[PDB]
């Protein structure tokens, strides 16, 4: 079993992770009637999706497969907390790891940690902002919702796209692939909020490799392989972008 | 997978939360220190 | 010609670039008397390597292929311009492009320029040191001698490692691969010298992918996949680092 | 392939050096503006 694993993660780094991702992205983004519905039905049956919570729970009511993936929910089912002195959970899933960031070193899994700098791609200024702060990491199983929402009111200041590999971010790889979140493709979002600065980072999976924010649409693909970075004003200014506690800020997608 | 960062002293997360906890959007995650 | 130029960019785009590098880096690093010699012999024969410039012209005296690839020349065959007001060439090769950096844009090939931030992996602080400046892109043919020397007396300040792809880096690519030097795995060396802040970068290729410096050693392999950053004192300090004009600072390798 | 970067107006390259110019180590490449 322990080395049954140690050939399952061997399977991970050999297979052309990128090419399969782009192949699966082409398939899920194409117009297929019964095909997608059949694929969707099997998916729903395998990963035990709770279609009741979906805004449109008939598996046929979705055109492509990515549409079923980015399914908007019955807004009546996710209640943003009332207390403006509480920060609300950002996305559906299960908590990977959380706690205090102990001097720039974040716990990945037991026996593995990664630098606040290497995660933020060497932006040591942004890294210096969060030394000895707090963090939280959420794993989004295929069963779960796949759009990302804000924990509190935010004013956008920076956004940074980072290229990288496409390993599976499942727990099996999380306990063996070092600096997984610092290597895999990711997008960083930096806000000002009533509780100091706050960063919310989206990281792709081995075929769930598309990341789109609501304010810029799809960012990857294309996977241009370099770093893009934009800047915003201080809020309540010309060209200022802001969004509230519980708003959709982005989502994951196949491709 | 999503990842969040916060300023050092402005926020305390929920003490009952740990690994493998159930993460649903509308539920609390952290409370201000004010 | 159109076929070869086609298939050349073709197999480039499709072949496992990381996996061919590993084999060469493991083959050129093993010791086998005659083959390594015979490979060096056929290498010099096909690429027309000037084996007379070397300190050890006998191909049989090279144990492995990498040792010959990092062959030291005769110090008398490369005389360094001693005028302290000029800057000596970095290493043997040819110039791709050069000239003025028109507002954080650097020319690559005809109809192709790349951003300065993209070259430095989002480090905007370093980019502002070189906005509206000058540059020089120097290519190293396999025939050339594969170590780099300093254009001037400089003090080492920062070093930034960037993970990336492994492309051909021959001119046919440089005219078709966008942001070729901002994508491929590279190593950045930031210097202080009497002529202001000087930068010197080292970009690898689709087989020539290993990068090492005289002060740090073999940086890659291993390819770890995250941005590493070091800093150094500003000269005249306990542990400060400096080196002279035309002095060996680094070298490329197969791996 | 290696690339060098310099200050805006603290140096000047050789005007004779264009693209494809043969590059050997010990030769001069630029000169200060002082």
């Amino acid at each position: 079993d322990p080395m049954l694993n140690s050939f399952k993660l061997s399977l991970q780094y050999i297979l052309p992770k990128l090419w399969l991702t782009r192949l699966a992205g082409w398939g899920a983004s194409k117009r297929a009637g019964w095909l997608t519905k059949l694929v969707i039905d099997l998916f729903v049956k395998y990963y035990k999706v709770d279609m009741k919570e979906a805004q449109k729970p008939d598996t046929a009511s979705y055109r492509t497969f990515n549409e079923f993936f980015v399914r908007p929910l019955r807004d009546e089912v996710r209640p943003i907390d009332t207390d403006p002195n509480v920060l609300v959970m950002p996305a559906d899933g299960v908590i990977s790891q959380l706690g205090k960031i102990e001097e720039d070193k974040i716990l990945q899994a037991k026996g593995h940690n990664y630098s606040l700098e290497a995660l933020l791609a060497g932006n040591y200024l942004m890294a210096d902002l969060f030394r000895n702060g707090t963090f939280v990491t959420t794993y989004l199983s295929p069963r779960d919702y796949h759009r990302v929402h804000m924990p509190c009111n935010g004013i956008l200041r920076e956004m940074i796209y980072v290229p990288g590999d496409l390993f599976s971010v499942n727990h099996l790889t999380a306990q063996n692939v070092p600096n997984l979140f610092a290597r895999n493709e990711r997008v960083i979002c930096l806000f000002d909020t009533e509780f100091g600065p706050m960063a919310q980072i989206l990281v792709g999976a081995t075929i769930v490799g598309s990341i789109e924010t609501v304010w810029a649409g799809t960012i990857t693909p294309p996977r241009e392989g370099i770093i893009k970075r934009w800047t915003w004003p201080a809020g309540e200014n010309d060209g200022s972008v802001a969004l509230l506690k519980g708003q959709e800020m982005g989502r994951f997608k196949l491709g | 997978t999503v990842i969040n960062l916060f300023a050092p002293g402005k926020v305390n997360l929920v003490e009952q939360l740990e690994s493998l906890s159930v993460t649903k959007i509308g539920q609390p995650l952290a409370v201000s220190t004010e």
